């Protein structure tokens, strides 16, 4: 029928089709989640790892817009890497014209300018991947998670990819925890639990621990991913947890 | 598989003529019956209009009748839509010409213009050809009173007498006995008035809903004069022939 | 079959994708109840429980195009940023020719004319979304004007959006005829949000909190949205009657 | 086209856009030609059936693209008010760029030149 | 089950069968095997033939001076993001006076083909590509798919039978990461892993072609004799 | 139907007519009634505001649009697709007619304009053409007055007494021999309320029931005195008192 | 300088045009067509800055020639002059100007009656019984009004030529080395190498 | 006419000459060189009043889209638009711009636009014809965190001497308080700072 | 030209003359300087009246749809805006010399244009060659809140005063009075200082005096149809 034939076509159930297979698409792949806190936002995402042929350090999907705004996704790889080419060109027009960084609130529209529009163009596919972004401006902390239909939302925590399920339920644990939200090294430790927690659909091939945070702690405003003795102390700690 | 002809009118159909023309003769059917012809002395041309009853003022308004210019006179019969864009088309080309040149258009020239119009559509793009059939009656300083007809194949042709709508074969044979050399205007009147009844179903054809026209060569200096005649100058034309 | 699914016209004569467009309203199951005021205009929308959805304070379905200008939408949201991002444009521009506030007709009007537009586009679908603009005009008064999916649009004493707008409209009918004046006769702003509060819980059947709601304040010369302690504020006055 | 393509080969190497142009060929007037040592005579059917047709005002289907060089075709009369017209003009330009009369071969090669160019155009036939 | 007509449709399983269908190209294509270490990067790729009088045409193609690559698939879209390369390359070394990244050649790529499988119709590009070069940061290696993806490996082997030299180099994977500095030992070590992929098909030197790059030696394409010593 | 032919309304169909007129007349039929009478001393119009919820405003619809201040028009179909027609009309009457000719465009050269904007629809396959029929009358000095009908198949043609929409047919009859040209434009007035009833009855108040009139040039509405030659509008609107004093004296 | 003089007798029309062309300072030939045949029964030469004259009568000339095969019909001498008018009037108003004058002359098969027309730099269509362009015509303007006569044959006008051009060179000292005489008349172009 | 901002302590108060002077003559003396783009953020104009109606207009519904869809403005993004265009414009609009606006936070802001444009923090900014006379007056006499009644004399007498001393520049001086408390206008009668 | 304007508190009332002229010959004695914008908003031109008559039928037919569009009054800055925004367009190669007033349901304002498109305001402003003229007659007469009989009578001794004066403007003025909810008053030919003195000496020649070559009929109409 004409129905599922062509996209870009409303349906008798009030949802696309291209919906619920974007979904799927985004749902196949690794498990990424974020933590935002009240000094910054945390990124955590799984790396999947075919063989040892890999080299560290090198395919992190990670990209940072400026410094002050980290970028992580989760879906089709192609179609991830080109949406943050086009926030880069995004970003820098307000920064050229108004000369000051671009606001986070506000930086999910120009992103969603891309998204929202080619699910109304048939000539051009909608992206297929689920963008979690955030960092922190002079409005304070923010954390936004746009979904492949072009709606986003904020959050104090999100949980996208085949694990998302269980990572929810994970986060909302957190909440509890800390009522103004846990600290910039402590809620690093507690993501990477949560990231070895999912695996457990993931166990077939290896993976490795990709985490990157923004905060006014120790950065002072600024993206950098975790190196030195903060990888190891996060993967040490987690990993007696869940003995 | 397939997922052609669908769109674009530039695939040919298994006939080898495109479908949407032949689509487009049925619509010349539907509309009304005109019947130009040609003579040394001028060109008569009369329809039946499509609308009806009392309520439509049929005096000002006529959608058949339209003047390009003091000699080139066109019939319209068939869809308005289509043929509205070539009025306003046909008068730019004739202007254009009268103000390059300074001289009246040719009607083989004028017509070419507008064909290829007509064959655009269908050669690039998938833009509708324009299915309305126009009646081309002019008068050159050459061959004198040229008489065409514009087909939606996008061509045209000479003719002495021709006629659209229905009964199109048989209009043909009635003004091919009644035919003379020596014809005049007003034989060219009766003649084409009694055809029209007898090809058409009826038989009434009052004078608000018939529309009339003839150019003369009688006029002062034997000059083109395009004479359009009212509805209530087309009731006297009923009493002269005893119709009505 | 084919054309009736798409934009193409059906032999029945209406097209079924406005239809399927207003369908996809009462799928997210967001209730508003916007009324005008003497002076002034209060549009409240029911809001869903958030959970981790934006702020816990606020989660904003009302949208500010300009100054003194509200607007509420009901649909799906990736429909209502490029609608809302469009009229801010046309606002923009518009004050800078003719140097005046865009009034509550045209601002509809202009909506209204870029939904025929996505029509006749085969390329692009039209807003599949219910656009209500709100605001007071200095010399008209207060205004709502509503554009549904198939852009018709026309003033509303008392407008509602979502599933359950039937028993909205019904039980706010009964309220403009029993005063028999087409907007509130209180000046203040204060007693005009308690009350839309009060005819908001008789219609939908049941009571909300603070985070339960989202009240919009349309004034003249300025606007603002009241916070999580102004809400909270009309609801314990209510309670305490 | 709305999701549809328009590209068309079909399997046996032949379009069907060709296949079926030939039959309005086949199916309309019939044209004839013989050259001879001296002169060249060239035949054309035209359907004089119908009633009451004019051939002085009629264009002729045997049109004339330059003083030694003619052209007759056979077919419906529609294309042939645009393809007819494009060899005109190149007559005219190729005696004022060269300043040489028209060469019978290369006005042939622009002639079926505007067809060859059709074939791989899209959108046009 | 129009899905695989149509590039602009969500597929049910959630990504476009076209892409599969392009994979199936690399297969049936040449088969090519590399490596590279932290000093050189070698490429061999198997040429082929349409007649014992054809000749075997290069599968290796120079965009540069220190990068080069090596194309398993089809013919039209490989050549085309060939030019594209080579303009970038050219337009790093005038504008920025610099050599392209191989970070930034991989994402030039995947926006270029992406745009074309993404909107409606378009030239979607099926080949794979095995690109290798050198910069300040030494060799680099970085697999060209299909399907968008750009990773940076050691070293990888496509088509038919790839999974033979592939069980070669993951085993030997810490071998050829300690040898460095030795063009004997890397071009060898892709000599003995082809041979495992190459089935009914004799190795010979119009057959198989040789080219590496580094520091010390830049890109040299190994031809006729030059190969009768490594192999 | 839904056929090949119909996948591109630019196509023709095998009916023998395009498939997109087909569509719109039906639109036409089950729209609001609509009508017009043209008679000696002026031109009046009747139409019946559609039906929506009580808590809407009335005057807020407006049935009588004006293209140029001494003619006026009524439609009857969907709201916006008539609002479209009209920034077009407007704006060409204004661009490629007052500008050159230093005067607004009469009735027939703007309703001609009107229907070609419509023709360009109908010939381009994205952009489909609207299913709303124009009912547009006009007073001048040289042609007077006029009553032209706008068929969605892109064609004008003057009509007397007339009706579109729904109640169309039933007004067909009546208009005919009830009202003839010999009638002055106060009993046309009359006629036209019992034109409506005929369709259905409701409620026949002024509220829902929008009424107007095109009269003389009235030097109230013209705004200013200026030079002799400038005339007042020739458009007059009843308001919701004087259509009520038409129906107690009807 | 580039002398075309033109005159329409009773039967005919005799037109003529100079022979040598002078670039710059010295004289690169002494023998040239400075006029251009559109149909057999009409003539226009052309004269005006180098280069652009010789180029602009080309495609006039091919499109009336294209004009009057699609029509199987000559065009007309007067509304040769029409169309010549409005390719110069939009050459003035375009980004290059081109000055360019022209006589159009011939004899009308229609009415049985030679007409000459004359067209300046500026495209101004003028129709006299004589005509000419140049610091030349200064002198021949008084000369031909106080002798020619309707009722002058086509024998006389020769030799009232020759006494004209005879006066223009003693007078000035610019020599053309003669000018081409090319009778138009019903019979056609006819060429005069007496001159 | 003559243009200048001097910050105080809670702000920076923004006054102008409202004489326009074409030639010899005066065409309009009340003419207002404060164009409103924000309510907290103001932009003083100068030279051409042609050519700062324009730039000033254009970037007046810029922050109206700003404001909604980024946020409330500052001092430093307001006057960021302006440098764009004139940066393009420069060699086709020629006209001098101050833009002093007033925040929350950092209060009041003072940035200097030349001809061609640029972003420079100044305490104070002297622009104009009649601005010739208070280069040397105005630095002498100025003080760091003024107060605000003290403010409003320094600027008055500094235009006093600008005003006697030359005729393109004078008027009734209009003087505007950006704080946190509003917006506040003075309207000051010529003899007020002719005797003094 | 000399165009001036008061404005009172039920409206504002403008004055303009009928004298244009071409260097120095009067080119027209009665040419209206008064231009349309809406009927509630009226406008006078100076300098070139060609290309300001352009510019008014440029707006007349813009502002026109935007007061149907809105189906309101626009306001009085909105035909300001829009005037500078044209200057604009044309890149100020334009110079327009005019006088925006008229009235709106905010209130009567007064404005004005430049050559390069500066806007300034003011309750009293005058324009054309005779404005520094008519501008320093009225210096005397400024009072605050004038009345409407006091509104006219001090702005035609303005223009008075400058007929006397300035030889660009004299012969007819027309008066433009516009009221706050009243139509716009528009008074031709108000005043008249020309006085046209009869001939002493018959100029008039009788039939016969000049000389004529050859006569011919022509007719316009269509020819005959017999």
């Amino acid at each position: 029928t004409g129905y599922d034939l062509s996209n870009s076509v409303f349906s008798p159930d009030g949802r696309n089709f291209q919906v619920e297979y974007a979904v799927k698409a985004v749902e196949n792949g690794t498990t990424s989640i974020g933590i935002k806190c009240n000094d910054g936002v945390v990124f955590a995402v799984e790396k999947l790892i075919t063989s040892k042929l890999l080299v560290p350090q090198k395919n992190v999907k990670i990209q940072v817009v400026d410094r002050h705004i980290g970028c992580v996704y989760s879906g089709l790889i192609p179609d991830g890497r080109h949406l943050v080419n086009r926030g880069r060109e995004e970003a820098a027009s307000f920064k050229k014209l108004y000369k000051t960084p671009i606001p986070i609130p506000a930086f999910a529209d120009r992103l969603g300018q891309y998204v929202q529009a080619h699910t109304l163009y048939n000539s051009v596919r909608p992206f297929g991947v689920s963008t979690i972004f955030g960092g922190v401006d002079k409005n304070g902390a923010h954390l936004y998670m746009l979904e492949p239909s072009g709606s986003y939302w904020g959050y104090k925590g999100a949980a996208t990819g085949k694990g998302r399920q269980s990572a929810k339920a994970e986060l909302e644990k957190l909440v509890d925890h800390h009522p103004e939200g846990l600290s910039a090294r402590e809620a690093v430790k507690q993501a990477a639990k949560i990231i070895y927690l999912a695996h457990e659909d993931n166990k077939e091939k290896d993976f490795e621990l990709e985490i990157s945070w923004c905060s006014l702690s120790e950065t002072n405003g600024l993206h950098k991913f975790v190196k030195g003795d903060l990888l190891q102390e996060a993967i040490d700690f987690a990993q007696k947890e869940i003995n | 598989g397939s997922r052609r002809y669908d769109s674009r009118t530039t695939i040919f159909s298994p006939e080898g003529r495109l479908y949407q023309v032949e689509y487009a003769l049925e619509s010349i059917s539907h509309a009304g019956t005109a019947i130009g012809i040609m003579a040394s002395d001028g060109i008569v041309l009369a329809a039946e209009r499509k609308v009806t009853s009392t309520l439509l003022e049929q005096d000002t308004s006529t959608e058949k009748l339209y003047k390009l210019n003091d000699k080139i006179a066109v019939a319209v019969a068939g869809l308005t839509a289509d043929a509205e864009i070539l009025i306003n088309t046909a008068r730019i080309h004739a202007q254009n010409y009268l103000k390059t040149y300074n001289e009246d258009i040719p009607v083989e020239i004028l017509v070419r213009r507008l064909s290829d119009i007509k064959q655009g559509y269908t050669q690039h793009g998938g833009l509708r050809p324009f299915g309305v059939s126009f009646i081309y009656a002019g008068y050159d300083d050459r061959y004198g009173y040229q008489l065409y007809t514009s087909n939606p194949s996008g061509n045209y042709t000479g003719w002495k007498a021709i006629s659209v709508g229905a009964n199109t074969s048989a209009a043909q044979t009635l003004l091919q006995m009644d035919y003379k050399d020596d014809m005049k205007v007003d034989d060219a009147i009766e003649l084409a008035l009694k055809t029209l009844s007898k090809t058409t179903d009826s038989s009434a054809l009052t004078y608000d809903r018939l529309e009339f026209a003839t150019i003369r060569k009688g006029a002062n200096d034997g000059e083109v004069y395009q004479k359009i005649f009212k509805p209530q100058e087309i009731k006297d034309i009923l009493v002269k022939t005893g119709i009505t | 079959g084919y054309d009736r699914h798409i934009t193409i016209f059906s032999p029945e004569g209406r097209l079924y994708q406005v239809e399927y467009a207003f369908k996809a309203t009462n799928q997210t199951n967001i209730n508003s109840l916007a009324v005008r005021g003497k002076d002034c205009t209060v549009v409240i929308s029911q809001k869903k429980v958030p959970d981790k959805l934006l702020d816990p304070t606020t989660v904003s379905y009302i949208f500010c195009i300009s100054r003194t200008i509200g607007m509420v939408v009901n649909g799906p949201i990736p429909d209502a940023r490029n609608a809302a991002l469009r009229a801010k444009a046309e606002a923009a521009e518009f004050r800078y020719k003719y140097g005046y506030d865009m009034p509550c007709d045209v601002l509809a009007k202009r909506m209204a004319n870029l939904s025929q537009i996505y029509t006749q586009r085969a390329y692009m679908r039209p807003l599949g979304v219910i656009l209500t603009f709100v605001s007071v005009d200095e010399e008209l008064g207060p205004s709502i004007y509503k554009t549904d999916p198939a852009g018709y649009y026309v003033g509303y004493k008392a407008t509602a959006t979502g599933p359950k707008q039937q028993e909205i409209t019904t039980n706010l009918e009964n309220h403009f005829k029993k005063s028999k004046i087409d907007h509130i006769n209180e000046e203040s702003w204060e007693k005009v949000v308690e009350f839309a509060i009060t005819h908001m819980i008789d219609a939908l059947g049941t009571e909300f909190s603070k985070n339960d709601l989202e009240v919009g304040v349309a004034t003249k010369d300025k606007f603002f949205t009241l916070s999580a302690e102004n809400i909270e504020e009309r609801l314990v006055a209510i309670a305490e009657q | 086209g709305y999701d549809r393509a328009l590209s068309i080969f079909s399997p046996d190497g032949h379009i069907f856009q060709v296949e079926y142009a030939l039959e309005a060929v086949k199916r309309g007037t019939c044209a004839v030609g013989v050259k001879g040592k001296n002169c060249v005579v060239l035949g054309c059917e035209r359907r004089s059936t119908l009633k009451l047709q004019d051939t002085r005002i009629t264009p002729s289907k045997v049109s004339k693209i330059d003083s030694h060089v003619v052209l007759s075709f056979s077919g419906l009369n529609a294309d042939s008010r645009i393809l007819i017209e494009k060899a005109r003009v190149e007559a005219q330009s190729h005696r004022l760029t060269l300043e040489d009369p028209v060469t019978v071969e290369y006005l042939t090669r622009y002639v079926a030149g505007v067809q060859q160019r059709y074939t791989q155009s899209g959108g046009v036939r | 089950n129009n899905y695989d007509g149509d590039t602009v449709t969500f597929s049910p399983t959630g990504r476009l069968f076209q892409v599969e269908y392009a994979l199936e190209a690399i297969k049936q294509g040449s088969v090519t095997v590399g490596l590279r270490s932290n000093t050189h990067a070698v490429l061999v790729a198997l040429k082929r033939n349409a007649d014992e009088l054809s000749s075997y045409q290069k599968k290796i193609i120079k965009c540069d001076e220190h990068m080069g690559l090596s194309l398993a698939g089809l013919a039209p879209d490989a050549r085309v993001l060939s030019n594209y390369l080579r303009q970038q390359c050219n337009y790093s070394s005038l504008v920025f006076n610099r050599k392209l990244a191989v970070e930034r050649a991989g994402h030039l790529l995947c926006d270029k083909a992406q745009k074309n499988t993404q909107s409606y119709g378009g030239r979607p590009y099926g080949v794979g590509l095995l690109i290798i070069g050198y910069d300040k940061s030494g060799a680099h290696l970085l697999e060209f798919q299909p399907s968008g993806n750009v990773t940076e490996l050691y070293g990888t082997a496509i088509g038919a039978r790839s999974q033979g030299a592939k069980t070669y180099l993951e085993r030997t994977l810490d071998t050829f990461i300690k040898i460095d500095g030795n063009p004997d030992e890397l071009i060898k070590a892709g000599v003995e892993a082809i041979s495992q992929s190459l089935r009914d098909e004799s190795l010979t030197v119009d057959n198989l072609s040789i080219a590496i790059v580094g520091k010390d030696t830049p890109f040299t394409i190994y031809d006729g004799e030059a190969v009768a010593k490594y192999i | 139907m839904t056929d090949r032919y119909s996948f591109s309304l630019t196509t023709f169909s095998p009916s023998g007519k395009l498939g997109q007129i087909d569509y719109a007349l039906t639109a036409v039929k089950q729209g609001v009634t609509s009508l017009g009478i043209k008679a000696t001393n002026g031109v009046v119009i009747a139409t019946e505001k559609k039906s929506s919820s009580p808590l809407a405003m009335s005057e807020t619809l407006s049935k009588v649009s004006l293209l140029t201040p001494d003619i006026g028009a009524v439609y009857s179909g969907m709201g916006p697709d008539y609002r479209v027609l009209v920034d077009k009309s407007r704006k060409v009457a204004h661009t490629s007619y007052k500008r050159i000719y230093g005067e607004y465009p009469p009735t027939k050269l703007l309703v001609s304009e009107v229907a070609k904007i419509m023709q360009e629809a109908t010939q381009s396959g994205g952009v489909r053409p609207f299913g709303v029929s124009l009912l547009i009358a006009g007073h001048d000095e040289f042609n007077g007055f006029s009553l032209y009908q706008v068929d969605p198949s892109g064609s004008y043609f003057p009509w007397k007494a007339t009706a579109i929409g729904k109640g169309s047919v039933a007004a067909k009859t009546f208009l005919e021999k009830r009202w003839n040209d010999e009638l002055e434009l106060e009993d046309a007035i009359h006629i036209a309320l019992l034109t409506l009833k005929e369709s259905v009855e409701g409620e026949f108040n002024g509220d829902t029931i929008e009424l107007a009139i095109i009269g003389d040039e009235n030097p109230d509405l013209l705004g200013y005195t200026g030079i002799p030659t400038d005339k007042g509008p020739r458009f007059r609107k009843l308001t919701s008192q004087e259509i009520n004093d038409r129906l107690e004296a009807l | 300088m580039d002398i075309i003089l033109g005159i329409r007798v009773q039967d005919s029309v005799i037109l003529a045009s100079s022979k040598a062309v002078t670039r710059g300072i010295s004289v690169l030939k002494d023998s040239d067509d400075k006029t251009r045949q559109l149909s057999p029964h009409t003539l226009m030469s052309f004269a005006g800055e180098a280069g652009d004259t010789v180029q602009f009568a080309e495609y006039i000339q091919a499109n009336i020639q294209l004009y009057s095969i699609r029509e199987d019909y000559e065009l007309s001498p007067q509304a040769v002059s029409s169309f010549v008018r409005q390719e110069l009037a939009k050459s003035i108003r375009s980004r290059r100007p081109y000055q360019v004058n022209v006589l159009i002359g011939g004899y009308d098969k229609k009415k049985n009656k030679p007409e000459l027309y004359q067209i300046d730099y500026l495209g101004t269509k003028v129709e006299l019984p004589y005509g000419a362009h140049g610091y030349s015509g200064f002198y021949t303007f008084s000369l031909l009004d106080h002798h020619y006569r309707p009722d002058m044959t086509t024998e006389e006008g020769l030799d009232l030529l020759k006494l004209c051009v005879q006066e223009l060179e003693k007078r000035m000292p610019m020599d053309f080395k003669g000018v081409i005489v090319k009778i138009v008349d019903k019979d056609g172009i006819r060429q005069v190498d007496d001159f | 006419t003559s243009i200048m901002a001097v910050t105080f302590k809670d702000g920076v108060i923004l006054g102008a000459d409202s004489r326009t002077t074409t030639g010899a003559y005066i065409a309009n003396r009340v003419t207002d060189k404060l164009t409103r783009v924000h309510d907290k953020i103001w932009c003083c104009r100068s030279g051409s009043a042609a050519d700062t109606q324009a730039i000033a207009d254009i970037v007046q519904y810029h922050l109206e889209l700003y404001t909604s869809q980024y946020g409330t403005p500052s001092t430093e993004t307001a006057a960021s638009v302006f440098k764009e265009l004139c940066y393009e414009n420069k060699d086709n609009l020629t006209a001098g711009i101050i833009v002093a606006g007033y925040d929350d936070k950092n209060k009041g802001e003072v940035y200097t636009i030349p001809l061609g444009g640029s972003v420079h923090k100044l305490p104070y900014a002297i622009a104009g014809s009649g601005s010739t006379f208070i280069y040397g007056y105005c630095d002498k006499n100025f003080r760091e965190n003024m107060s605000k009644e003290e403010t409003v004399d320094f600027i008055k007498h500094s235009l006093s001497q600008a005003i006697k001393w030359d005729g393109s520049s004078g008027g009734v001086i209009r003087m505007v308080v950006l704080t946190a408390a509003g917006v506040e206008r003075l309207i000051f009668y010529p003899d007020e700072y002719e005797q003094l | 030209t000399t165009i001036v304007g008061v404005k009172f508190n039920n409206g504002v009332v403008i004055a303009a003359d009928t004298r244009s002229t071409q260097g120095p010959i009067v080119a027209d004695k009665n040419c209206a300087k008064l231009h349309r914008i809406s009927p509630k908003i009226w406008c006078a031109g100076a300098g070139t009246a060609a290309d300001t008559e352009a510019v008014t039928q440029l707006i007349g037919s813009n502002i026109e749809l935007h007061s149907l569009y809105t189906s309101r009054e626009p306001r009085v800055v909105s035909a300001l805006q829009m005037l500078k925004q044209h200057l604009f367009k044309y890149q100020g190669h334009i110079g327009a010399y005019l006088i925006v007033a008229g009235v709106d349901p905010t209130g009567s304002h007064l404005f004005s244009i430049h050559a390069h498109g500066s806007t300034d305001v003011g309750y009293y402003l005058s324009l054309g060659s005779g404005s520094l003229a008519a501008m320093a007659v009225l210096e005397s007469h400024w009072k605050q809140d004038l009345t409407k009989e006091e509104a006219i009578k001090l702005a035609s001794d303005a223009i008075q005063a400058g007929i006397w004066n300035d030889l660009g403007s004299g012969s007819n003025v027309d008066v433009c009075v516009m009221e706050i909810g009243k139509d716009a008053e528009y008074l031709r030919n108000y005043l008249t200082p020309n006085v046209r003195e009869e001939k002493q000496k018959s100029y008039k020649f009788p039939r016969g005096t000049t000389a004529v070559l050859k006569e011919s009929i022509v007719n316009i109409c269509d020819i005959q149809e017999e």
